[PDB]
């Protein structure tokens, strides 16, 4: 499904940040990053790279390169009246019967 | 924020960019050498410039992070292999004449043609053409004509081409802050910063040298035996105080003596053991060599390879349609994509090209979780070092009584094994000399203590007490024989192959005394040795990361240059040769009189 002869330079990758995350936190920023101590005063070349680079993706890879479609459920606990219970389902009835 | 904090981050984004740009090019690059097309051609391009653009406008950005600041040494190394300025430090014209000298030096060599003999329409090649008549004839006036007429048309166009190129290649590593470009090769194999394994460059102008004198014996009797086998077949031109002219030296240049096999056979009723006959038979195509390859590489320990190389390396023969190339080539396109190029063939030789060239994919598959610049040997040595280990581990009979391609009734004696020992002594020993004097010479005529007005005068008598062969024609300045060689002209590194040897002998003789096994060193094997193979891939892991000087010993258990392991090797084959050359004179020397 994912992966292109051409590339798939359309998920892209972030791999810098000034500080690591919490749970959950989602960042959408490339904004630009300050590896040397002078300002970048903008978009500069020297020292200044941007945190988002594409992934490139094509079908001719290895195991441990291939586009991996993951999903994760997490489920809360919250002191809520829960709306979502399992399927619990019945049997036929009984007539005149203890 | 230090330059070590932010060099980390430019090198993580350097190595991420540039594996990717490493991959275009590689899968380029396979798709050229799988179909030779006008389109890969200009993929070809395309990707070579813009590999070429990005190796120099990111080696400008990092000439700005000081070397001595920054402490870590996977940063250091990476950072100062990234640091190369190379002919950008040249001027703009001096560039592109070394790089118009180079590419003319390349066409000039592959084109060639000797048109000499008898009218010019008999243009005879090279490759395939000149290699065979030279390695199976009986004629010595054809072979001094042929060497004549290949070393005139070659030194008479190459020798002025050459000046340039010396003076050039000098004063480029003059301005590269190093002394020679000598030093400038040596420097590939360069250990600093490490204490107790601690090395330099022009340490590898002696590294060799002493260890040569510690193999210099066992090469002079094989010297002394195959001249002991050569006045044979070539009467009243053969003297044993001044050996034989170096045109009868299996190939053009010395290289090899695995052309005088059937020339210099031990014992001529037994033939060698051959198995083509055993692999006919039973159909073992072009997977199964394969198959049966990978499972004895997973008995060693190592682990499976992907889908992905299965499905996308070539297997087998190009056909008449999608011409190629069949030559041998363990490609590493990056990104978990490892792939085989070679024309598969019912070979004995085949089966050891196969595990030749799976031995360095199972290298390179090790060291991919290092960093894009560390995903090399530590030297450049290694990498054929073990390929041929995986090699000499498919060629015990052993191995081949295991694996089913053998008769169980058939058993191996004294005989056998000397008959295998010499044919690999004309493979083994026969580049270690011709690698000591050519490394030696160009580094000694790089450095300066050479002079320009002669070369080639100490060139046949510098050859006379290391290779120790006559002049077949009495040589005069003008010409540039010792160019004629494709790592001269095309500017490659020599030394590897020396390196190889005697590291891949330090290797299995670390394995098959770490495998429990008793015997000759000859008959080591890894079949069923798990322990073995962890200590394999403890090293086949490293990489770049740790110096070679430290990974030396983690195999093995010393630091130093060793001829040892090829001693242990070549024993009983030393020792019948010293049985054997008795009633003819040992030693070369200078009496021979042209």
């Amino acid at each position: 499904l994912d992966s292109k002869p051409s590339g798939n330079y359309n998920y892209l990758y972030r791999l810098f940040r000034k500080s690591k995350l919490k749970p959950f936190e989602r960042d959408i920023s490339t904004e630009i990053y300050q590896a040397g101590n002078k300002p970048c005063n903008g978009v500069a070349g020297p020292n200044c790279y941007s945190p988002l680079q594409s992934y490139g993706f094509r079908p001719t890879y290895g195991v441990g390169h291939q586009p991996y479609r993951v999903v994760v459920l997490s489920f809360e606990l919250l002191h809520a009246p829960a709306t979502v219970c399992g399927p619990k389902k019945s049997t036929n009835l009984v007539k005149n019967k203890c | 924020s230090t330059i070590e904090e932010q060099a980390k981050t430019f090198l993580d984004k350097f190595n991420h960019e540039a594996e990717d740009l490493f991959y275009q090019s590689s899968l380029a690059s396979w798709n050229y050498n799988t179909n030779i097309t006008e389109e890969n051609v200009q993929n070809m391009n395309n990707a070579g410039d813009k590999w070429s653009a990005f190796l120099k406008e990111q080696s400008t950005l990092a000439q700005m992070y000081p070397l001595q600041e920054i402490q870590n040494l996977t940063v250091k190394l990476q950072l100062q292999a990234l640091q190369q300025n190379g002919s950008s430090v040249l001027s703009e014209d001096k560039s592109k004449r070394l790089n118009t000298i180079l590419n003319t030096m390349s066409t000039i060599y592959s084109t060639g043609k000797v048109c000499n003999p008898d009218n010019p329409q008999e243009c005879l090649l090279l490759e395939p053409g000149l290699n065979e008549i030279m390695a199976n004839s009986l004629d010595y006036n054809e072979r001094l004509w042929a060497w004549e007429s290949w070393r005139s048309e070659v030194g008479k166009q190459l020798r002025p081409l050459y000046e340039e190129y010396v003076v050039l290649k000098n004063e480029m590593a003059r301005a590269n802050h190093y002394e020679d470009y000598g030093d400038y090769w040596r420097g590939d194999y360069e250990v600093n910063g490490v204490d107790g394994y601690d090395y330099s460059r022009g340490q590898l102008i002696e590294d060799v040298e002493h260890t040569f004198e510690e193999i210099k014996p066992l090469y002079e009797h094989l010297h002394a035996y195959v001249r002991a086998k050569l006045m044979n077949a070539y009467p009243s031109y053969i003297s044993p105080i001044g050996c034989l002219p170096a045109h009868l030296l299996g190939d053009m240049w010395g290289r090899f003596w695995t052309n005088l096999y059937s020339l210099t056979v031990p014992f001529g009723q037994k033939p060698n053991i051959d198995v083509t006959d055993a692999m006919v038979d039973q159909a073992w195509d072009a997977q199964r060599i394969f198959k049966e390859a990978e499972k004895f590489f997973v008995s060693v320990g190592l682990p499976n390879m992907t889908q992905g190389f299965w499905e996308n390396s070539m297997l087998t023969d190009p056909g008449n349609v999608q011409k190629a190339v069949c030559h041998p080539t363990a490609w590493d396109l990056g990104k978990g994509d490892f792939r085989i190029l070679m024309c598969t063939k019912v070979t004995m030789d085949d089966f050891l090209t196969a595990h030749h060239e799976m031995g360095h994919i199972q290298y390179d598959m090790a060291y991919a979780a290092q960093p894009f610049l560390l995903r090399n040997g530590a030297n450049e040595g290694f990498h054929e070092a073990v390929g041929e280990i995986m090699s000499l581990s498919a060629a015990t009979p052993k191995h081949l009584k295991s694996i089913g391609l053998l008769s169980p009734d058939f058993q191996e004696d004294n005989e056998t094994e000397i008959n295998f020992l010499l044919k690999q002594a004309l493979t083994i020993v026969g580049t270690l000399p011709f690698t000591y004097m050519l490394e030696k010479w160009r580094w000694m005529v790089f450095k300066g203590e050479i002079p320009k007005d002669q070369w080639m005068k100490k060139w046949w008598e510098m050859k006379r007490e290391i290779v120790g062969v006559v002049e077949p024609v009495p040589h005069d300045e003008t010409y540039c024989d010792p160019a004629s060689l494709f790592h001269v002209s095309n500017d490659y590194s020599f030394i590897r192959y020396y390196t190889r040897t005697l590291y891949q002998f330090q290797f299995q003789e670390a394995l098959c005394q770490a495998a429990k096994h008793e015997g000759p060193l000859h008959k080591c094997d890894i079949s069923n040795s798990t322990e073995a193979g962890q200590k394999l891939f403890n090293m086949l892991r490293l990489g770049k990361s740790e110096p070679w000087t430290l990974a030396l010993e983690n195999v093995v258990g010393a630091k130093n240059m060793n001829v040892r392991p090829l001693l242990n090797y070549f024993e009983p084959l030393f020792t019948w040769l010293k049985d054997q050359n008795k009633n003819s004179f040992v030693g070369w020397s200078t009496d021979w009189s042209p």
